[PDB]
């Protein structure tokens, strides 16, 4: 039996832990708290993330944004048709008029 | 190695001696026996020295250049793969390389792109992609005749319905930043367009399917940007950066107008 | 945003052969020249435009010129696996070596090779439209890298004048040294490396050796491992031009925020995490400790000790899983700690930068695939310690007129020696006086 | 009727503007497609203040984006509520100032500002009766600070009557990004004290402090800092757009807060803002809004107000409220903390109420307090500026462009006498 | 009993009332970080087993 | 909160390796690094954070640094079962020993290893954020345990100072002994152990041999069994940091409640019940008798009889099913009994601590699964007996200047011999005066 941090209170009563308050008052990080109490924190705050189709791409904050299609809105950037390399700079709108690759779909 | 994915690496392609291929064609079933019985009975344990000796005994033959060619080709083949470089990874790979005269054989090449009279088909990482000529280039599609008049009046209802189809609560604008508008499937988009514009001719509908199937992201099944798809369909133009090797000349040199 | 990269010397184009292999991998370009079959109809990124140019039918010919005098290493490039990647004209190559002889490379063979070199670069800049700057690659040990290197930088500065020329140079290490006349070459080169380079970045070899010995635990490292991680540093400070980030810095920012006086441009680079695949398995990667790891002298790219010096300014390129939240927290802890100290005249001595794309691995490389990384480019007075360390062993050999007959025979005189020596003396006085 | 032309300068200007136009668009019920979708009629009558009806229910914002780098514009156009701006209003250069105020004020500004002046003038006479211009920018970068500052001076010379708000973030040493932050902030502030009508000093230091202590978020990206500043801007102009029992326009607030023409630097806050763990345990009353509004750890500046005196203060409330409760709370706050308020101005608190809350909230508030604790910020910047300028650090990057030494001397002297006039008004008596 | 007849300002995570204009729901606070870190761990384990092999 | 433990010497890392086996078993850590959630019934929590750090990818590395000069025993760790648990980078191993020599270990070799050690510990302390304190494990008999063990403690007091440095040392036994130069080693170590250790706890080996002979009745023990029950002591005095109980006592209280003067920190220790698997079933374990049994000299960890001394203060850690009522009753009857006596000027000579979690067993160890246990740490004048007995046989050997040429050849002189002798003399005067 692994020992918990705060097992029982002064009375003989088991302790149900509040992970949200911990995540608020930074007594532990939220990324750690959810994994450590995956049962309550999923009921308390947490839900699963959307994954990219290709697992070779690293999974980071911006990759999760571009996965669940909130990339351009939440994060200042440009959405890309490709998904293997999402953060490729695309400047179709800002390209000068006489550029050799410039379409006028937006204008 | 032959079962590897096969990449576009440039080749060396020594010129082969003339009477060599027709003699290897009937000699190699014996050279495979010789190399194996010299290597101890199992494949993938043949040294290039043992292979050269088995070749020299199986084909007595072997004028100077005809032997030097085999020796040089075997040397290149053994260095192809990073590692120990003490044995041969694949005897069939070596045989094919010796027949073709190319360090990397014809069998390890790419799949290519089929170009029937109108269409252009590319087998890609995720499925196949197709482009139909006589009605498009890479950048500009040929808009149907009576479509824009009917689309520009009921333009916005199309997306209102397209989001309602995928579950957008149109009262609050929270869902747009939530990202439900981001994910829209192609048949759902065309069904919303049908429900908005009524009867959609097969030609105009195919135009819509083509443009949406372009704008959809690779991998996932849903489009990237709906309000951008709006101006896309309106303008009849696409941000495709159509590439070079075999599609770019075939569009603009061939006569696809009539 | 577009930047062209010229390589001067046998060390320059071996670095370039590692850098361009990394760039083709970061943009998915197959070594024969063009993107795979997936991206033929719709394509994608459009990020490559700052290094490659989409030519003809499915080809991306990079924006660089390898130039050397012996045809050995250049023809090795011409016959390697990147036969198709580089346009034949760009890979310049002379006929005979400068042979560790600054005078030979600056007065004898330069006069016929540099005109062809800069008449190529001119048509590269004309194909360009929004040229950010040039970036040069040279080792000041040899003759080609130093001799016509100095001649090229001079004629580039007379043709363009104010354009930013990032100079990633390689000095001779103090103890690990491969030549004898390299002090003469280094001193005569630095008199023009001072005056024509906009921002110079020092890269000594024994520092990178200790990195591979200690961190990556490669017990027997060859030059390809060094050039690999040098390419990683170049990639990490240009990724802001290539991929979009939350807080971007271009080439113009380095000139702005790291050069407090036009004669002080010598940057001790660094990088973190330089971790093998097993130590990565044991050690966690968070922004706080890799920011700390980028500051210790056991992870810098130049064998010098900043504890003897005072930081003038600092630049920090972050890549990958990085939020401005914790990088502000980390630089906070750094500025409150006192184990390192800044110059009084700079009170806000940092400049951060964040990019989204994490660094890549190269198959055959030994670094592990990480989610985040940091590349520091600082400025201090440890550099002023380096020049005097080199100045002393130049004055040793020059006191007995050793090897002088070679240079005087090739076309120079001894006034160049005296003037290059007193220049280093003046630059030493400059560094001591700024650090006060 | 009364109109607000929006101006966004630089990267920070554009990203704040993007979240701002998202917030306003949700308040008025217009979708990413630029058409009306809302339910109440009360949303339609006052979208002339921000939009222009184009064709069949198509409203394009009255904004002018201006910067020097393509990445910022694409971040604008690519996001949702990005395809609603007019492409003509995207005046835009592509060299890049790069943290260089001189570049943003003499080389690139001097030739790009005329095209910006075309777009802003064209959009200024596109409406009937200007209420004022609303410029949102930063004081750290160059393309925001330098070009924005020249834009302010040119606009104030063309249209001197109309109002002029400027939301400017000031570089703080605690979260200090670049190195030449003081060289840009000092020169910019000197121009702001002579051209802008009123300024609202933000800073990322207090914004981060809020998201940590009060909101208690885990990953406060720049999206939320823009979220906060945008909510402040919306709260400022709620009174123009919605009917209230006591209205307060921009010019009404300015005349109630600015006692002297040079003294127009405000500190701002917002209410309510509570963590999601603590939103279960709270109530929604006017006292519950005031206790968080006047809280020193809820200001959006890094100046503790109890280090000085509140010269004037203002509060804009939204929701079904009782004016007696509003005025009694302001009176109680003024009477308890009777030392932090200036003596020679009785009844230092202007107040106003509007009946339309934000979508989903029951009641909200917005605070604008013109204090004399703002000279804490300017002294904190000026000490770094004089630290470098005693030693001509980084000075060549400006001097080699057209700037001289006298510009720095006068900029420091203007900063010096401003904090001197704030000290004297803090130590004045009756 | 206005206090007793009134709903809390935010009820949980998914709430139809709470749009972007109302400041009760912030995107920056993410409840998915916990599982995102798990995904990171899986990626790293796979990558480094491959590299070691 | 975090506490990181350093180990100096061949006994240091053997003790360290029994402790870390016990810790991994207590928090359910498989030796390859991760914990299987299925197998451990206990509820999950972040209690482990004070020893293990969540590193890499689902991995826990201890906050520890073994350091030794011989590569033998350290490389033996690197080949053992816990290969993947530790870093390869935290086990610091020299190349040549100190070889039973304070001099060789303090002047010659320490000056090379101490810089690498404490400039690694800075990176562990940087990873921590709520660091409680360091705790050192060492035997003073050896060379590296004494010499650079004192050099480490000295530079720790300089670098950090105010962070608590708990010391668990191993003194040579009076009659059972393994070395000859150990008096010189122990004396020259304890002069610095005075003014640099915060709280020191003595541990003698013949005392523990007595325990395993009498109580656990293992007639042929090894060092492992000694290491095992010493780890029981360490685990039971950090259990309050790890698992919260009814009345917790952190690492900052021993300093407060047991150190009445800054130069008096030497603590007898004990443990009860130390009971095999067969006396466990028969004997009924209750709080009264285990509080009694932890007080006789037949159950202490130091060979000394406090009946000759006066208890200056005491500290009682309890684990398991202990209510505050009966522990208060037991400490009451001890206070009333006159077989032991407390110093007059200290009336309230106790500090109790209570933790719910019972002490775990090591399958294959000799202890049985126990309901409740006591770990006492007291302070007395019997320690004044130990140092004086040791001082007698140091001057015995020093009278003929035996072995001195070893130290003088290493770089010492005779002054520190004299001042370390009289320093123990002053301390003896201190303990004899405080006991008054
Ligand atoms: N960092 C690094 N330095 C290299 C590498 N290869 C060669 N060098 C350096 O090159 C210096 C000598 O000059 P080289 O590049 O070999 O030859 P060169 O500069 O072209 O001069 P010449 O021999 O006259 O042609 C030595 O100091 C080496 O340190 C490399 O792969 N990496
Ligand atoms: N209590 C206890 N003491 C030990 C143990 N192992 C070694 N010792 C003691 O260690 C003391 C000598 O130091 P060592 O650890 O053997 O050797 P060292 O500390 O590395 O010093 P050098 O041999 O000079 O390098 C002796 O008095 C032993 O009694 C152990 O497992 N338990
Ligand atoms: N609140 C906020 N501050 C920002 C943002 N982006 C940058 N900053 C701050 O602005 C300063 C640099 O501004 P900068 O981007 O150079 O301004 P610009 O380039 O002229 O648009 C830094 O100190 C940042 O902390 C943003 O999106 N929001
Ligand atoms: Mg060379
Ligand atoms: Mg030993």
């Amino acid at each position: 039996v692994v020992g918990a941090k705060v097992m029982k209170d002064r009375d003989g009563r088991p302790a149900v832990r509040d992970p949200t308050f911990l995540a608020e008052t930074q007594m532990m990080k939220k990324d750690a708290a959810d994994r450590l109490m995956g049962e309550t924190a999923r009921q308390s705050g947490a839900r699963d993330t959307t994954m990219l189709p290709n697992p070779d791409v690293p999974v980071t904050i911006y990759t999760e944004a571009v996965a669940n299609k909130t990339y351009g809105g939440v994060f200042p950037g440009t959405t890309t048709l490709n998904t293997a390399a999402p953060f490729g700079k695309s400047t179709n709108f800002s390209k000068p008029m006489s550029d050799y690759s410039k379409v006028v779909v937006d204008e | 190695m032959l079962n590897v994915t096969g990449g576009r690496r440039p080749v060396a392609s020594w010129r082969t001696p003339p009477g060599f291929l027709e003699r290897l064609a009937d000699a190699w079933p014996a050279v495979l026996d010789g190399a194996v019985e010299q290597a101890g009975g199992d494949p993938a344990r043949v040294t290039r020295d043992s292979f050269l000796a088995a070749l020299r005994e199986a084909l007595p033959g072997l004028s100077a250049a005809e032997d030097d060619y085999a020796r040089q080709v075997s040397l290149s083949v053994i260095q192809q793969v990073r590692g120990s470089n003490v044995f041969f990874p694949d005897l069939d790979y070596l045989q094919a390389a010796l027949l073709q005269g190319r360090v990397p054989p014809q069998e390890l090449d790419q799949p290519r792109s089929t170009l029937s009279l109108a269409t252009f088909t590319t087998t890609t990482r995720s499925g196949t992609k197709s482009l139909d000529l006589f009605k498009t280039t890479g950048v500009t599609w040929k808009i149907p005749k009576g479509f824009l008049n009917r689309y520009n009046d009921c333009n916005h209802e199309v997306l209102r319905r397209a989001a309602a189809l995928v579950g957008a609560r149109h009262d609050g604008a929270r869902d747009v930043v939530a990202g439900v508008w981001g994910r829209v499937d192609v048949p759902t988009f065309v069904e919303a367009c049908r429900q908005v514009l009524g009867e959609i001719s097969a030609d105009e509908e195919e135009y819509l399917i083509a443009l949406a199937s372009e704008q959809v992201q690779d991998g996932t099944a849903y489009i990237r940007d709906l309000p951008f798809l709006d101006k896309c369909i309106q303008n009849g133009k696409t941000p495709t950066s159509i590439k070079g090797p075999e599609l770019l000349p075939s569009i603009f040199l061939n006569d696809t107008t009539s | 945003r577009e930047v062209i990269s010229i390589h001067i010397g046998q060390a320059g184009i071996q670095v370039g052969n590692a850098c361009w292999e990394l760039y083709c991998l970061e943009h998915g370009i197959q070594p024969d020249g063009q993107m795979p079959s997936d991206k033929t109809i719709g394509g994608g990124d459009d990020a490559f435009n700052t290094f490659f140019s989409e030519t003809g039918a499915g080809k991306h010919v990079p924006r660089c010129i390898f130039l050397d005098l012996e045809p050995t290493v250049v023809d090795e490039v011409r016959t390697g696996t990147y036969r198709q990647l580089f346009h034949p004209e760009q890979l310049i190559s002379g006929k005979e070596d400068a042979a560790n002889n600054f005078a030979r490379g600056h007065y004898t063979i330069g006069k016929e090779i540099v005109d062809l070199a800069l008449d190529r670069i001119r048509k590269l800049a004309d194909n360009c439209t929004g040229l950010q700057g040039f970036l040069v690659f040279n080792a000041v040990g040899g003759g080609t890298g130093s001799g016509l290197g100095s001649l090229l930088l001079e004629r580039l500065s007379v043709d363009y004048g104010k354009k930013s020329k990032l100079g990633f140079t390689v000095y001779p290490s103090p103890q690990v040294s491969t030549a004898v006349v390299e002090p003469y070459n280094s001193v005569l080169s630095t008199h023009s490396l001072l005056e024509h380079t906009d921002v110079a970045v020092m890269l000594d070899n024994e520092a990178i050796y200790d990195i591979c010995r200690r961190s990556l635990d490669i017990e027997r490292p060859t030059y390809t491992n060094l050039n690999r991680l040098i390419a990683q540093v170049i990639s990490s400070l240009t990724a802001s031009l290539r991929f979009d980030g939350a807080l971007n810095v271009d080439i113009t920012e380095f000139q702005t925020n790291l050069v407090p006086y036009p004669r002080i441009h010598f940057m001790l680079s660094s990088y973190a995490p330089i971790i093998s695949a097993e130590k990565a398995y044991h050690e966690q990667l968070s922004v706080a400790e890799i920011t700390n790891a980028a500051f210790e002298p056991a992870s810098m790219m130049v064998k010098c000790d900043p504890r003897h010096g005072k930081y003038m300014a600092c630049c920090l390129m972050y890549r990958g899983d990085v939020v401005p939240k914790d990088v502000n927290a980390s630089v906070a802890t750094i500025k409150t700690k006192r184990t390192i100290q800044f110059v009084d005249w700079c009170p806000t001595g940092f400049k951060c930068g964040i990019n989204y794309q994490p660094p890549t691995v190269v198959p055959g490389g030994d670094l592990a695939k990480v989610q985040r990384a940091v590349c520091m480019i600082s400025n201090s007075t440890a550099i002023g310690e380096i020049f005097s360390r080199l100045d002393h062993k130049f004055d040793l050999m020059y006191a007995k007129r050793a090897f002088v007959h070679w240079y005087v025979g090739e076309g120079m005189e001894e006034g160049e020696f005296s003037e290059a020596r007193e220049d280093l003396a003046a630059l030493e006085k400059d560094f001591e006086e700024v650090g006060a | 009727m009364r109109e607000i032309v929006h101006i966004q300068g630089g990267q920070c200007g554009n990203q704040i503007g993007a979240k701002f136009w998202e917030v306003v668009s949700d308040e008025h019920g217009i979708d990413p497609t630029g058409t009306y979708h809302g339910d109440s009629d009360l949303q339609l009558e006052r979208i002339n203040v921000y939009f222009n009806e184009a064709t069949g229910g198509r409203y394009v914002p009255r904004a002018i984006l201006m910067d020097l780098e393509p990445g910022t514009m694409d971040s604008v156009r690519s996001g949702p509520y990005g395809q609603i701006f007019r492409p003509d209003n995207f005046v835009f250069g592509q060299t890049g100032a790069g943290n260089n105020w001189a570049k943003g004020h003499y080389t690139e500004g001097a030739e790009l500002i005329d095209s910006v002046l075309d777009v802003v003038r064209k959009e200024a006479e596109s409406c009937d009766c200007l209420q004022g211009f609303q410029v949102c920018h930063s004081l750290g970068g160059g393309t925001g600070s330098g070009m924005g500052t020249l834009l302010i001076s040119k606009i104030r010379e063309e249209y001197p009557d109309r109002m002029m708000l400027t939301f400017s973030v000031v570089p703080s040493p605690k979260v200090s990004d670049t190195v030449v932050e003081p060289y840009n902030a000092t020169l910019s502030v000197h121009q702001l004290v002579e051209n802008a009508d009123e300024c609202m000093v933000l800073d990322n230091e207090a914004l981060y402090d809020i998201c940590f202590r009060t909101l208690k978020l885990t990953t406060p990206t720049f999206g939320d800092l823009n979220h906060l500043i945008s909510a402040v801007m919306s709260g400022i102009t709620c009174c123009l757009r919605f009917p209230g029992q006591l209205n307060a326009d921009l010019r009404k607030l300015a005349v109630n807060l600015i006692p002297f023409p040079r003294l127009h630097f405000f500190m701002v806050g917002f209410t309510p803002l509570t963590s999601r763990g603590s939103q279960q345990y709270r109530a929604l009353t006017v006292p519950e809004l005031t206790q968080q509004m006047w809280d020193a750890k809820n200001m959006m500046c890094a100046a503790d107000p109890r280090h000085g005196r509140y010269l004037t203060a203002s509060a804009l409330f939204r929701g079904r409220m009782s004016t007696k409760e509003v005025d009694e709370q302001m009176l109680n706050v003024q009477n308890k903390n009777s030392s932090y308020f200036v003596e020679w101005i009785p009844n230092n608190v202007k107040s106003s109420v509007c009946d339309i809350p934000p979508k989903g909230l029951k009641m909200s508030a917005t605070f604008i307090g013109n204090s004399t604790a703002i000279q804490e910020m300017f002294k904190r910047v000026s000490e770094q500026f004089t630290a470098m300028f005693r030693r001509k650090a980084f000075l060549h990057w400006y001097t080699g462009e057209g700037m001289d030494e006298m510009e720095f001397t006068e900029a420091e002297s203007n900063m010096n006498d401003l904090v001197s006039e704030y000290q004297q008004y803090q130590d004045a008596s009756a | 009993d206005a206090k007793q007849l009134d709903m809390p300002g935010r009820v949980g995570d998914d709430d139809n009332r709470l749009g972007p204009s109302s400041l009760q729901k912030f995107d920056g606070e993410d409840l998915t970080a916990g599982d995102r870190k798990k995904a990171q761990i899986e990626q790293s384990v796979n990558w480094w087993a491959e590299q070691t092999a």
